RNA sequence: UUGAGCCUUGAUGUGUAGGAUAGGUGGGAGGCUUUGAAGUGUGGACGCCAGUCUGCAUGGAGCCGACCUUGAAAUACCACCCUUUAAUGUUUGAUGUUCUAACGUUGACCCGUAAUCCGGGUUGCGGACAGUGUCUGGUGGGUAGUUUGACUGGGGCGGUCUCCUCCUAAAGAGUAACGGAGGAGCACGAAGGUUGGCUAAUCCUGGUCGGACAUCAGGAGGUUAGUGCAAUGGCAUAAGCCAGCUUGACUGCGAGCGUGACGGCGCGAGCAGGUGCGAAAGCAGGUCAUAGUGAUCCGGUGGUUCUGAAUGGAAGGGCCAUC
RNA sequence: GUUUAUUAAAAACACAGCACUGUGCAAACACGAAAGUGGACGUAUACGGUGUGACGCCUGCCCGGUGCCGGAAGGUUAAUUGAUGGGGUUAGCGCAAGCGAAGCUCUUGAUCGAAGCCCCGGUAAACGGCGGCCGUAACUAUAACGGUCCUAAGGUAGCGA
RNA sequence: GGUUCUCCCCGAAAGCUAUUUAGGUAGCGCCUCGUGAAUUCAUCUCCGGGGGUAGAGCACUGUUUCGGCAAGGGGGUCAUC
RNA sequence: GCCUGGCGGCCGUAGCGCGGUGGUCCCACCUGACCCCAUGCCGAACUCAGAAGUGAAACGCCGUAGCGCCGAUGGUAGUGUGGGGUCUCCCCAUGCGAGAGUAGGGAACUGCCAGGC
RNA sequence: GCGGAUUUAGCUCAGUUGGGAGAGCGCCAGACUGAAGAUCUGGAGGUCCUGUGUUCGAUCCACAGAAUUCGCACCA
RNA sequence: GCGGAUUUAGCUCAGUUGGGAGAGCGCCAGACUGAAGAUCUGGAGGUCCUGUGUUCGAUCCACAGAAUUCGCACC
């Protein structure tokens, strides 16, 4: 974002609803290890490839 | 995206004239062509596909049958390219001049389970070339899945670099594009790396066609 | 001489087996057949031997091929694909190499002319050079400019508005000093949750692999405990803890109001849906919190049912992502 | 000497030689918008840089840094010049969704590419420059003799306020 | 920098927040002049308890010292410090 | 009046010691148990069963001045509300009282509902 | 991170027929020396940068990744 | 006062992830020299300031103290 050890944005498409978002994560750390379950329509938690794809 | 439809379209309005159809003597066809750049042993751009047109043709696609007694007298009315009885396979043991025939000059060998010798002795003649079987329904009412096996394509590389098949005949290029793209829907499901081709053509009894992409 | 396209002309291949000189990539099962159109038999002559030339057979005999045999891999018949590169044609750029009616004559001879300006030609000279118009470059204090906060027991240094705490300083609230102690320029692949579970030691005594020590069974039963950087304070129905099951930190509004000055920053009756959390009673906007940015103006960017000086599309605007 | 009349009255320094430097020459300078008038009625021993500090000697010495510039063996990466890839405007092809060819173009940092300078090299008038702690002379302690430290480096070509 | 004739009552102008602040600036008044209004607002009598200005202790940590010994630690001496 | 069980009013007279008695009632131990539940090891800790046995305890009281703790009447800090004084803010004319100190104080109190002499 | 390149011994680096994976400088050691340097010659020498997939057999062919690296993007 | 450096082998000071304590050089042996040094291979040489903490492990950092030392605060 300006710097390198720091605190950076990656961009969060959701996995049925497309509308996407973002805030914080951390290349300091290895970076295989998330995905998620979350909804931004709320109609049903199901599945969601964050930013990242595990 | 490997190509869209009014792109086959506009290809097709071309190969079916009297300077790319040059005939013979009889209604040919036509056929779908596609070329490949990177491709190596690793398994990723591996294809098989057995894609059953969309729209059938003027002339339909060459299916043996080999049934059991029940279901035999429906298969009997379903125009089935030849037969042979899940019995009369004991008989053929040996004979090498059917074998090679039938791997020469059918497409598709659809069996009842109880056939079990047709696994063994037609593979040596058929496999080089690479055409195939398999297990048919056991039911009485059988024809559309014959019609199945006698209008459908096989997309072939199994480690070769380019795959071309039978799509259409003379008659019509608008709805012989609609066998063309769900031929490639099919692969870019299946072989998932896109900016690996070479080429997409289309072709005839001979003269092939650049098409627009 | 050297660069870009382009086949008009060429050409970089011998091993067994297959009566036989096998680039790969594909289709299927046939292909040629008018006698002056095709092979097929057999001679003869050139030689960088891997080319071919030139004589004569015969010719609706059936011959090349899945069809019978061989192999590391088929061959008859149409498709497909031209390049690493040469000779030339046909399309064409450049740098050297120079000649030279540009040009300049601030060089002569001739010449209007008892002529310093000055008109014009034979000639002589160098030579596309000159001329400057901006673009890239530092090079110097060779115009002009400015004096850019404040804190001053008057100045130069050493300190702060920052946004923070404790000291100091007169309790609502505050009021520094080149004054006392010390300071955010950050923080989760979890320091993540809602049910559940409680009890940690020193030192005394024991016992495979010691020689202070690390799970223990016991003391006495002390409420003599631990705080992964900085610090104050939490406080034990533990948050430290830590294993199972797994990451809700709902979309939207809000009676009530705390109130302040345009930003704002706080939380909630109750109502919608359904949204997940548990049997149930029922419970709730996630790292212990404190330290963590834009007056805001110009920017940019990405999707639209919000629009756009007669329209239609559409600049540029509106909604808001995204900074 | 009379030269800064205006603090000094020179206790200022204007000499003048020269290695080097700008011109093989429509020369260096351009003041005036068009001058070619200083230099020229003239050549790099004419005129100008920056100085010089009588005369005469003497300029030892030492290239780190930093200048003066010159160059090309070679990289940093440009006006110059445009591999390509993604777009726009659009024929053809689509009952629709929408694909999509020239041409015209947008937008590439394709690729060459040194002004600086890494560098390569010459500079003694260019910019300044002489390190310390550990051990010492038939006495003081002179401070000649000494090991080293990646320090760029210890008072020197003198005469002693 | 200066109020160019009179008169009369309300009326400290002169500050809490700061300010790439320097007798310079954004709103402000404890202000009047005109609207709107309630037991509005304040000292007392009281109701109810957090403050911690005082003040007082040795409880805590921090400790005076005199007594008495708390395997603490010294002196003297045997000895191999 | 005396004894128990459950639940409150109770923020410390609402804290320990030494003991000495108590019950097949109350608890509970204790001794079984794949379980429900699973100790990320053990029923030790909740539990499920309740046989068999006594109070080891758990849990309660009765005696109790060892150790916390209680405390009058009065005197006093020091000070609003004042008048006068006056080396380091006193002394009166009043609002009233923590502590020093002495008489002197001890193991609290109270209720709701069921069941037992 | 856009695309090429590389990583093989300590360091520079061969590795292109996919069949043995290694040379150079240096290190060790012997010979030699009077003792070193040298010269000669033996010996030593590995995360084949990662891991698979494909192959009878993988440094090798392919894919994804990290680092070293070259040029490169840029008006949130 | 604050903030830095430094107390690491005879000499000169390098070094620290925070787990090993270094070499230019001086000594010692080894032999070549009667010997010694050069040069040589082997081997060695330590208050890593003290205290407390963080930590697996503190020579190192953080913090309290001690001490040498420097720039500035003074006018």
């Amino acid at each position: 974002a300006k710097g390198i050890r720091e605190k950076i944005k990656l961009v969060s498409s959701a996995g049925t609803g497309h509308f996407y978002t973002t805030t914080k994560n951390k290349r300091t750390k290895p970076e295989k290890l998330e995905l998620k379950k979350f909804d931004p329509v709320v109609r049903q938690h199901v599945i969601y490839k964050e930013a990242k794809i595990k | 995206m490997l190509a869209d439809k009014e792109s086959l379209i506009e290809a097709l309005k071309l190969a079916l004239s009297t300077e790319y159809n040059v005939k013979r003597n009889f209604t040919q066809s036509v056929e779908i062509i596609l070329t490949f750049k990177g491709i190596d042993k690793k398994g990723d751009l591996k294809l098989r596909e057995i894609v059953p047109l969309p729209k059938q043709p003027s002339k339909a696609k060459r299916v043996l049958v080999v049934p059991s007694s029940e279901q035999l007298e429906y298969a009997k009315k379903a125009s089935p390219k030849v037969v042979i009885t899940r019995e009369e396979l004991q008989k053929l043991q040996g004979q090498k001049r059917p074998v090679k025939k039938l791997a020469r000059q059918n497409e598709w060998f659809l069996i009842n389970q109880e056939s079990a010798l047709a696994g063994r002795i037609l593979g040596p003649a058929l496999g080089p070339r690479g055409k195939f079987p398999t297990p048919l329904p056991n039911t009485a009412d059988i024809s559309e899945y014959i019609n199945r096996f006698k209008r459908s394509v096989l997309v072939k590389t199994k480690d070769q670099p380019q795959v071309q098949v039978f799509i259409g005949t003379e008659d019509k290029p608008e709805d012989l594009a609609e066998n063309a793209i769900a031929v490639l829907n099919a692969i870019e499901n299946k072989a998932k790396v896109e900016t690996n081709l070479r080429n997409i053509y289309v072709k005839t009894t001979g003269k092939a066609v650049k098409v627009k992409r």
